[PDB]
C-alpha cells in the first residue's frame, strides 16, 4: 500500500544522530573521542531504488 | 621642491590598521591535537593555572 512505501522511505531515508565515543561525561583514563556515523540521507536515484 | 618634500612625507605612512595598547587583563588560549580527550585539556589548563 502507498502508506507502507511512505513509511519505509521515511525510515530508510533518515539521518540518525549517532553520538560519539567517549563523550561527556567520560571515564578518567580514556584518550579516544570520535563521532559515530550511523545513517545519512540518500542521494542518488539508484540509492532510492 | 617643497612638493617633493611633503610628497616624501606623504609616502612615509604605510597602510596599517591600528596599534596596540594596555588594557589590564589578557587571555590565554590552549589548543590540543584533533581527537584529544577532555582529560588532556584539563591537564593542560591546570598546568597553565
Amino acid at each position: 500500500v502507498p502508506s507502507d512505501v511512505i513509511s519505509q522511505i521515511k525510515v530508510q531515508n533518515n539521518q540518525i544522530s549517532g553520538g560519539q565515543l567517549g563523550g561527556m561525561p567520560q571515564a578518567a583514563d580514556q584518550q579516544l573521542n570520535a563521532s559515530i556515523i550511523v545513517q545519512t540521507r540518500l542521494q542518488t536515484p539508484e540509492e532510492f531504488g | 621642491l617643497i612638493c617633493a618634500g611633503m610628497a616624501v612625507l606623504f609616502l612615509r605612512t604605510p597602510t596599517s590598521f591600528l596599534p596596540e595598547e594596555d588594557q589590564g587583563v589578557f587571555m590565554t588560549t590552549a589548543q590540543l591535537p584533533s581527537g584529544a580527550t577532555m582529560v588532556n585539556t584539563t591537564k593542560v589548563l591546570q598546568q597553565v593555572t
